[PDB]
DNA sequence: TATAATGGGAGCTGTCACGGATGC
DNA sequence: GCATCCGTGAGTCGAG
């Protein structure tokens, strides 16, 4: 159908490439491509370059490194439960000095994970995303001090772990002091140690305000260099022995050690910058010449005592600045636990130096790779900043992949956190999007990079922005750092222009962050676009401007919780941006060249190419996700068909046409109905069900495992002991369920026996034996069933057994089933919908077509919206895109309203007036007058005014329709709703968030060991806990007996629990409980403590709970 | 897909003639309501019944003005006969003129209406009006026979020039209100439950008026017959 | 941590009178499951206790009788509904159970202000109350319709809101 | 809301006594068998099953429904335990 | 990720 | 009409003439017909029915005047930069205030009906800001220090806002997410601790025999110091309905009783003999003053508030006490 | 896991027994017969 | 069971808040 | 008597 695109601001450059953050830190890292030699000293070059060489005699030294091929595929290594990765392999050599022999040789450093085209890792079989941290830049910062006014505190920060942060300070007695370590002593020593002498101090500093002679001690000046560093070392090493080498050692480890010692590069900048110095290193000082020279401190202790003078040209700083923090990306954090680990390595390596025959060492002796791995692994499997990958949708995926945490290692702890961390700085413009943020606990520490927004090499996000020269805007672009965009007024991206030239007299623009209206000879550079400010998930709210920021938050987060739906569509009114999304995401297969479509398949695509080459396009189908939720794609092409390059060859998940769908276009009227959509609660049409909308298919994985016991072994078998022909019907031969085989709760997916625990016969059990004359099977029935709630058709069966080429499992385990079960959930009662404008609600009522509201033509609505969540809420975006669908219902058509830019009311009136004549005027014409019905709506509605009285019943009617309001008629009745209804076309999502995945119940079940307690959670078949405040509630409420009774018969009482339920089922009342097992646990553990606790009676004779058992 | 149905059971509870209950379960999805709304229409519109739809009295020229000798304004008093209930005994009698004349210390009640051959008034209790010494008051009602509610502007029928159009309430369902619950027949899960209740005069009662309410309904549906 | 309790999603019957909540079948199964062993042994559905365990394990061995001993069981009782957080003792409070179709709890709409509780996807959590002692608790002091007014301030904690409002104002 | 519950209120002291109390004649109630009830066969509540109506299988609305006719007696020390017991016993054996 | 459940 | 406030009173009343079970009755009753009105009412929201007044343009026109004036007494000196701030911050403020009072006003006389009226003035949904920044301006906003912005967002919702008006509301949005994020937890805490130091508290006994009590003053002192000035009603009404009378007390001819349980009349009427001038404090029974041990009694706690009777002894008053305390505090701002 | 000194675990009310006329003049006549 | 070998090594840092002692 | 150091706490579901 014909797409009608609003707006006048015409991008000058598209987005880049949205996972480019992730490809490009990973690649610069590992320099893959680059041959060895090539290699910039970065990444795991530059880790090589500092672990190595390794001394002490021997010498073992680096020469290069390279990254094999991957032995296993990325989807074997999602089947087969495998990491996605690279063998390293590092040439090194060994060098005695003496001898003069060198032995050289490759070795072999174990592996290291790859990232996939769209920017994931694969770690053991499951896709994960690195979210980038964001931190505090390296540098020299200077802070008003909190507890005197006129003071202010130096800070020297290197980058994390990469040693102490010191802290420069003029004490309250003249003298000015050093914090390292939690340690204060007097910078003059220092300066002492660094060489300096008080001639250089005194006309370096003089010009200061006294200053100087807080830094004037002559019992300092009186010693060399050599008395004042073995000083230093006994100030900071109380107890150990002051050696001159250990102590040259100790500082030079502390300062000037590049190894122990490092700013960043955006460090050493900002440092070169802030104190208009120049860095020949990374390090605060150098050892050169026996001696110690200062790179730095002196600059810093200038800088201090300038800006405390009031010295002209000296700022604090404003540490939530993004000039002064900065973003840590996948390659850096990798690269630092690959130092860790290589660092580790290196004392392995000069440990197995010391110990071993002197004479023959290769490097393969001295190298045990394992610390390396362990520490790669440990930084994927285990750390805070590697995520389990939201597959929900491939919005869920690129979302995840633009992730910016402030928590993490070397990160902030929460509530380390206040309103300043979590809060939107002036310089977050065009960076970092204001709008996504999480809801509760983590807001402001978890926010998303802006679409225009890019990292640049040193760590610092840079937005673009157009060069403007004389009142003529260019079409050179350029990024900038928050740095650098201080520096100049720059005009909105909504300034009129005519050509090239500013239009308007006066133009709004930024300086620093505030708004001034200023000449177009004063405009230095030019917004791109609005949507440069927000996230990609943001950029898909149409008609943002007009919702409410924390709603805008909620409807940009639950994009990333729509569901793939079978028969999904692209919104009816989109921010065009819906394409690019698809694109990036690599959801969709499209064309790498111009050429014909030879083959097409619901498996696979062939197409010939200009090149006269067939290339063949396997198609994924309904694969299992992260979460569950069917990841497919589908042909959109027919055989013989011309494609050029960048076509769309095959639909992915969540996608139309190569157009983002995360849900269904339906009809909505919004009124209240019946208390039904009371409380933001929503009605649905059963013609939605019938027709197939928010149906989704999910695929859920179980897994058993049969292995070895000292009872005898586990195996899969379709023999289960004391089981019906009816129980094992779909089993096959093998005990495995059959493909295809539909199953419900209490099924079998894979029938297994184990060998029973050791068993004395209970004399009843003898007895019954006798009765019945049956030996006791020697195996019992372990089989895996199908969990409370769950079920489906079984699409697929993995079986591995060991002893079977290319399978080798886990020590002691035998063999290996997977059953893979998918179903197909159609929209039901309790699922979540929500709409991009933030307005979200469960489905609380499903109405047959006829108790629907319908329109004069017969046409009943698909939801029914409650009014009453748009007034608190103040999202009208939702509103103007009824509208504008109710427009697009009857022109038959789409449209794109960009954000800030976009479709306007007169516009939309104009449209509504086309669609007016298509809905009316038609009837005019089938024979058909206005009903009286409509007569009386318009009377109402006269009256309402809404419509001018006088106006022939067609004209109010179009009036009306013009406001977007109909008039409709409830299906119960056949009398029309008193007032005339807004109605049209909204785009609605089925969120994750669905009662089948939540209900459940339990009356008994499982315990815990100690606490022997209900477990926690449905999959452990749990009780729901009943904590503090629910006891409290009981206790207001005056109930001893409820309360009591959760305390102990219901649970954690096991003589209580046994005997009520007993009593239950007997039909008698429930008995008195007894005492808790918990608090028994506490008296043992309090005893453990050597505290006695004794129950006693009133006559304080000792009571005993544990009956005997516990006393001898 | 293979459905089954047998039942409703009609259920009635009465109060006098004044009053009514009817219960229809069990019944298909949505016909509960389906059901309900034609029959509460037909009910309160459609039923016959009888209303005073004109009052002339002596001595006074219009609605607003007032009667020396009685309490009660002239507004008050066509109030008291718009609660007049009357029946008619014969099926062919279209409208009927009703005298009353009295005067005196007395109190004027629907009994003192001189009785005419096939008319009876239901509630002879009923009270008009109040006559102090020296009071006088003559009037006469015209009763007609008709459906639903008209007001005293859209009929217009004077007998003479003092004669005062009343707003005429011919229904004798007073009122007519329906509520339908969920109800289950074995693992039958949506089936409706009608509770239908209506409100009479007397004159005519509830369970006739239902009856007289399905079969304007049932004859409707005939209409669909002969093109 | 509890047994004979379990949770779902709200959603608002508009029909339920002030004392009662929609209980989803398969939930109340679970929840009064030895009850409704003890009723389904008293009537002819199973020979013992075992056997209608059994019976009720797999759920294409369900018949529609155990649904009606079900109602049998469930009747006069009533169960407790909690939201968390529980701010105050009206976090929790008791309604006699309407088995429903579904897997959703349906919550009367007057208690909602009283829970905080919305239909936004908002959880709730159903506790059974076992003993005539507990059962007699419930229904006396922690009946929904019992407590019409707020501890701390006096006033009716249960009253009209939104739609009501709406209506009557209209 | 409980029928009569204001009524019930207004019998006792503490709102607590009449749960007490309720209990109470309910455990009696379920442990004679209902054979002890103050409820003439017409006052018995009913439960309305697929067959028809049958007695209320719940003891607490027959302890409410028997406390609201004042035909029972309640309060503290009426008399010694084990001698009710025995009593209830002897009149109505379980 | 909390509140009222964006996420 | 009846809107919150008359229902509110009328289940209270109701509760009180005729008690819970009919009161529930009642509830039941208002939800229905409530529902079912407001189902075909006619109420429904489209981008019209929020309607900007005229009145606001000329209130801009006047600022945009005010204004300059301003700047032309920055210019000559008479206005420091922090008076120039505040005079335009005041300015900017009231004339939001103007604006709304237009909205409303427009609403009230030329459309009664209109929904986001009606939901407002009902107190279904909405409130005068909400809906203020829904028709006329939005207002003005916080910088992330705190500090306000001189220039204010001229945009309505239903105008949309620019790029940079967004992006300065996003400061507030994001401080007042933050804030509702912390305040939560510390709340919490607090509630757990005040269940902690009165979980002890029951009522143990009927009365504790003490001739001590408090006296709730009808009357304040004004922040202007001329005289006392009565109370608000609400904090009167906190601090009396439901408490028992430690003394006897004679206003207006009628006689309140030693041992007396306030009723919410009661205290009307000492509101009214307090106006009268006839008494201006009020001695009552209270928990401070209660000698009951590990608890409190009968007659110095009153009335249980949610049976509007007398508490029931055993009833645990520590308990609702910190519950009742720490309800609201996720409220507070 | 005890019972809670308030409401119906409260010593005042949690005393209090139940007793139908006919029991307790049964009772009443054990009494009167010794 | 025997050449002699003789004081370790990571630390990682943007809360606050009272409050309770301890120390100057 | 005041300055300063240390130890302890920091809201509930639900799933991981
Ligand atoms: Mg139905
Ligand atoms: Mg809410
Ligand atoms: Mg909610
Ligand atoms: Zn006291």
């Amino acid at each position: 159908m014909e797409i009608k695109r609003f707006g006048r601001i015409r991008e000058v450059i598209p987005l880049p490439p949205l996972t480019e953050i992730q490809v490009e830190s990973y690649r610069r890292a590992l320099q893959a491509d680059v041959p060895p030699e090539k290699r910039e000293n970065v990444g795991i070059q530059a880790a090589f370059r500092e672990t190595f060489p390794i001394e002490e005699g021997l010498v073992l030294d680096f020469l290069e490194y390279r990254l094999g091929e991957p032995p296993f595929p990325q989807d074997e290594c999602r089947e087969k439960d495998l990491t996605y990765q690279a063998p390293l392999y590092a040439r090194l050599q060994l060098i005695h000095k003496d001898t003069g022999l060198i032995k050289e040789d490759e070795v072999f450093l174990g592996h290291i994970p790859l990232m996939t085209e769209d920017g994931s890792f694969i770690i053991n079989g499951a896709d994960r995303v690195i979210v980038s941290q964001i931190h505090r830049s390296p540098g020299v910062y200077f802070t008003p001090d909190p507890a005197r006014p006129g003071r202010y505190i130096a800070s020297i920060i290197p980058l994390p772990k990469r040693g102490p942060w010191i802290d420069l300070e003029v004490e309250p007695n003249g003298v000015v002091s050093m914090k390292v370590n939690k340690r204060k002593f007097p910078l003059v020593l220092l300066l002492r140690v660094l060489g300096y002498d008080q001639e250089t101090l005194a006309r370096e500093l003089g010009a200061y305000g006294e200053l100087v002679q807080g830094l004037m001690d002559e019992s300092v000046f009186a010693m060399r260099p050599e008395e004042a560093l073995i000083r230093l070392f006994t100030l900071l090493r109380p107890g150990d022995p002051p050696k001159r080498d250990k102590a040259v050692a100790y500082v030079y480890g502390l300062i000037a050690d590049p190894r122990r010692y490092d700013l960043g590069e955006a460090g050493r900048y900002k440092a070169e910058e802030k104190l208009g110095i120049r860095l020949s290193g990374r390090t605060l000082a150098r050892f050169e010449d026996g001696e110690f020279k200062d790179e730095v401190f002196l600059p810093t202790l200038r800088y201090l005592f300038a800006l405390t003078a009031g010295v002209p040209g000296h700022e604090v700083d404003d540490i939530d600045h993004l000039g002064n923090r900065r973003i840590r990306t996948v390659g850096e954090l990798m690269t630092d636990q690959f130092r860790v680990g290589l660092a580790r390595l290196a004392r392995g390596v000069r440990e197995r130096m010391l110990m071993g025959s002197e004479d023959s060492l290769t490097p393969a002796k001295l190298v045990n790779s394992r610390p390396l791995e362990a520490a790669i692994r440990e930084f994927f499997s285990r750390s805070q900043l590697s995520q389990f990958k939201d597959e929900t949708n491939p919005l869920s995926s690129l979302r995840h992949k633009r992730r910016i945490s402030a928590l993490g290692p070397g990160g902030l702890t929460r509530e380390r956190a206040g309103f300043d961390v979590r809060d939107v700085h002036r310089t977050h413009y065009g960076r970092i999007c204001p709008v996504e943020t999480p809801e509760g606990a983590n807001i402001g520490l978890i926010t998303s990079l802006a679409a225009y927004a890019r990292v640049d090499e040193l760590g610092f996000i840079r937005t673009p922005y157009r060069r403007v020269v004389g009142g003529v805007v260019t079409d050179e672009v350029v990024y900038m750092t928050a740095t650098e965009e201080d520096r100049y007024t720059i005009a909105q991206a909504n300034t009129p222009l005519e050509g090239n030239r500013i239009a308007a007299e006066r133009v709004v623009a930024r300086r620093k962050g505030e708004p001034v209206i200023v000449s177009p000879e004063e405009v230095e550079f030019m917004d791109v676009s609005p949507k440069q400010v927000f996230s990609v998930n943001t950029n898909l709210i149409p008609f943002l401007e007009h919702d409410d920021a924390n709603r805008a938050l909620m409807g940009s987060n639950m994009q990333t919780q729509a569901v793939p739906l079978i028969r999904a569509q692209a919104p009816v009114v989109m921010t065009g941006l819906e394409e690019r999304v698809v694109r990036d995401s690599l959801a969709a297969l499209y064309a790498e060249e111009d050429g014909e479509v030879a083959k097409v398949d619901g498996n696979r695509i062939v197409v010939r190419y200009e090149d006269g080459r067939l290339v063949e396009y396997p198609l994924r189908r309904f694969y299992r996700s992260n979460q569950g939720t069917a990841l497919d794609q589908r042909p959109r092409v027919v055989v013989g068909q011309r494609v050029r390059k960048g076509d769309l060859l095959a639909d992915g998940p969540a996608s139309e046409n190569g157009f983002l769908a995360l849900g269904q276009n339906v009809l909505v009227a919004i009124m209240p109905f019946d208390g039904y959509n009371f409380e933001d609660a929503i009605v649905i049409s059963e013609e939605l069900l019938k027709r197939d909308f928010y149906t989704s298919i999910h695929i859920e994985r179980y897994e058993i495992e049969a292995r070895d016991t000292k009872l005898g072994p586990e195996r899969i078998t379709r023999d289960i002991p004391h089981l019906s022909e009816a129980a094992l019907r779909d089993l096959d031969e093998e005990g495995v369920v059959r493909i295809g085989a539909e199953v419900k709760p209490g099924d079998i997916l894979v029938g297994r026996t184990s060998f029973k625990g050791e068993s004395e016969p209970t004399p009843e059990e003898r007895l019954l034996r006798s009765i019945f004359g049956e030996k006791a099977r020697d195996v019992k029935d372990t089989s895996l069933r199908v969990p409370p709630g769950e079920g489906g058709i079984v699409v697929r069966t993995v079986r591995l057994r060991r002893g079977d080429p290319g399978v080798e499992l886990k020590p002691g385990v035998r063999e290996v089933v997977r059953v893979y079960v998918a179903q197909k959930r159609k929209l039901q009662v309790g699922d979540k919908l929500a709409n991009r404008h933030g307005n979200k609600g469960v489905v609380a009522k499903i109405l047959p077509v006829e108790d629907m509201p319908h329109l004069p033509d017969g046409t009943p609505v698909d939801v029914i919206l409650n009014p009453l969540g748009v007034p608190s809420r103040m999202n009208l975006g939702q509103i103007l895109e009824t509208h504008l669908g109710l427009a697009g219902y009857f022109l038959g058509q789409r449209y794109i309203s960009p954000i800030f830019d976009g479709a306007k009311e007169p516009e939309i009136k104009e449209l509504l007036a086309q669609a007016f004549e298509v809905y009316f005027g038609k009837r005019k014409g089938e024979g058909f007058g206005v009903d009286k019905r409509e007569v009386e709506v318009l009377r109402r509605a006269e009256k309402l005014g809404l419509v001018t009285p006088g106006k022939t019943p067609e004209e109010q009617l179009k009036e009306l329709f013009l406001q977007g309001k109909v008039v409709l008629y409830d299906g119960r009745t056949g009398e029309p709703i008193e007032g005339p209804i807004v109605v049209g076309q909204m785009f609605i999502m089925k969120l994750y968030h669905m009662v089948e995945d939540k209900m459940h119940a339990r009356s008994t079940g499982p315990y815990s060991l100690i606490t022997q307690q209900p477990l926690g959670g449905k999959a452990q078949f749990g009780g729901q806990r009943f904590g503090e405040m629910e006891v409290w509630a009981l206790e207001a409420y005056g109930a001893a007996h409820t309360l009591q009774e959760m305390l102990t018969l219901k649970s954690d009482d096991i003589e209580g629990r046994n005997a009520a339920y007993e009593a239950i089922i007997k039909g008698e009342d429930v008995p008195e409980p007894s005492v808790p097992e918990s608090f028994r646990v506490l008296v043992k553990e309090l005893q453990a403590l050597a505290l006695d606790v004794q129950t006693l009676d009133e006559k304080d004779n000792p009571v005993d709970i544990f009956e005997g058992l516990a006393s001898k | 897909l293979d459905s089954k149905l047998k039942a409703p059971v009609f259920t009635v509870r009465t109060q006098g003639r004044e009053y009514g209950e009817f219960v229809l379960e069990p019944l298909e999805r949505g016909f509960g309501v389906t059901l309900g709304n034609p029959l509460r229409r037909i009910l309160l519109s459609s039923i016959p019944g009888t209303a005073v739809t004109s009052v002339y009295i002596e001595d006074v020229l219009h609605e607003f003005s007032t009667i020396p000798g009685v309490k009660e304004d002239v507004v008050e008093i066509i109030l008291n006969l718009k609660e007049l209930v009357v029946r008619f005994l014969n099926p062919s009698l279209q409208t009927v003129t009703l005298l009353l004349k009295a005067e005196g210390p007395k109190e004027v009640k629907a009994r003192d209406f001189l009785p005419v051959a096939d008319v009876e008034i239901m509630n002879p209790d009923l009270h008009i009006a109040t006559l102090e010494e020296g009071g006088r008051l003559n009037m006469e009602v015209r009763v007609d026979r008709g459906v639903g509610y008209v007001p005293a502007e859209k009929h217009g029928i004077k007998d003479r020039i003092n004669a005062i159009p009343v707003d005429a309430v011919f229904s004798p369902v007073r009122r007519v209100a329906f509520q339908v619950e969920d109800t289950r027949l074995g693992q039958r899960t949506d089936l409706d439950k009608l509770t239908l209740r209506i409100w009479t005069d007397g004159s005519v009662t509830p369970l006739e008026a239902l009856n007289q309410a399905v079969e304007i309904l049932r004859e409707h549906l005939t209409y669909f017959s002969n093109p | 941590r509890v047994d004979y309790s379990g949770r779902s999603v709200i959603v608002v019957g508009p029909q339920l009178k002030l004392h009662q909540c929609g209980l989803p079948k398969r939930m109340a199964l679970e929840l009064f499951k030895p009850f409704l062993l003890k009723k389904m042994e008293e009537k002819g559905i199973a020979p013992n206790v075992k056997a209608a365990r059994r019976m009720l394990e797999r759920q294409r061995d369900i018949k529609d009788e155990v649904w009606d001993a079900l109602e049998e069981v469930i009747h006069g009782k009533v169960v407790l509904l909690n939201r968390a957080p529980t701010l105050h003792r009206l976090g929790i409070q008791a309604f006699q159970p309407v088995l429903v179709e579904g897997q959703s709890i349906q919550l009367h709409p007057l208690v909602c202000e009283a829970f905080n509780a919305d239909f936004d996807g908002d959880q709730m959590a159903v506790h059974v109350p076992l003993s005539s002692f507990a059962q007699a608790e419930a229904r006396i002091q922690m009946l929904s319709a019992h407590n019409l007014l707020s501890p701390a301030s006096g006033e009716p904690l249960a009253k009209p809101s939104r739609d009501i409002i709406l209506g009557l104002y209209y | 809301a409980e029928p009569g519950i204001d009524k019930l209120f207004g019998m006792v002291d503490s709102k607590y006594r009449l749960t007490v109390v309720v209990a109470k004649r309910a455990q009696q109630l379920l442990r004679h068998g209902f054979k002890n009830t103050v409820l003439e066969p017409e006052e018995r509540p009913k439960m309305q099953t697929l067959e028809g109506l049958f007695d209320d299988p719940n003891a607490v609305t027959w302890a409410m429904k028997e406390l609201l006719t004042g035909r029972l007696v309640f309060g503290e020390n009426l008399v010694p335990e084990d001698r009710l017991q025995k009593e209830m016993e002897r009149l109505y054996p379980v | 990720a909390x509140x009222x459940x964006x996420g | 009409p009846q809107e919150k406030n008359s229902l509110k009173d009328l289940v209270y009343q109701a509760f009180l003439r005729l008690g819970m079970e009919k009161t529930a009755r009642l509830l039941d009753a208002l939800k229905y017909y409530g529902f079912t009105f407001s189902t075909t009412s006619g109420i429904t929201i489209g981008i019209d029915d929020a309607v900007i007044p005229e009145e606001k343009k000329q209130y801009l026109e006047e600022a945009d005047r005010k204004l300059l004036q301003i700047e032309q007494a920055y210019e000559m000196g008479f206005l420091t930069d922090r008076e120039r701030y505040d005079q335009i911050l005041q300015l900017w403020t009231e004339t939001t205030e103007k604006v709304t009072q237009a909205v409303f006003k427009n609403f009230e006389e030329n459309y009664p009906f209109n929904p986001l009226y009606v939901m407002a003035q009902s107190g279904a949904r909405g409130n005068p800001q909400q809906i203020r920044q829904l028709c006329g301006l939005r207002g003005l906003m916080q910088k992330p220090s705190g500090e306000t912005f001189e220039v204010p967002v001229r945009s309505s919702f239903r105008e949309g806002l620019t790029v940079l008006e967004y992006f300065i509301s996003s400061h507030g949005a994001r401080k007042g997410g933050a804030d509702t994020a912390l305040r939560t937890a510390d709340s919490g805490y607090l509630t757990r601790k005040l269940v902690d130091v009165t979980h002890e508290i029951v009522v143990r006994e009927a009365d504790c025999g003490t001739t001590n009590y408090i006296s709730v003053p009808l009357f304040q002192p004004d922040e202007v110091t001329r005289s006392l000035r009565l109370r608000k009603r609400a904090d009167i009404e906190a601090g009396l309905y439901g408490r028992v009378l430690a003394r006897e007390v004679e206003v207006l001819g009628v006689r309140l009783e030693e041992g007396r349980y306030l009723s919410m009349d009661d205290v009307h009427l000492l509101i009214k003999a307090a106006e009268a001038g006839e008494i201006q404090e009020v001695p009552v029974r209270s928990p401070l003053t209660c000698q009951t041990r590990y608890g409190v009694c009968q007659k110095c706690y009153g009335y249980d508030l949610s049976m509007a009777r007398p508490v029931s002894i055993g009833e645990a008053v520590g308990i609702v006490a910190a519950q009742s305390i720490g309800e609201p505090g996720t409220q507070l701002t | 896991g005890r019972l809670i000194p308030a409401g119906t675990g409260s010593d005042f009310v949690r005393f209090t027994q139940v007793v139908d006329q006919k029991t307790l003049k049964a009772i009443e006549e054990a009494r009167k017969e010794a």
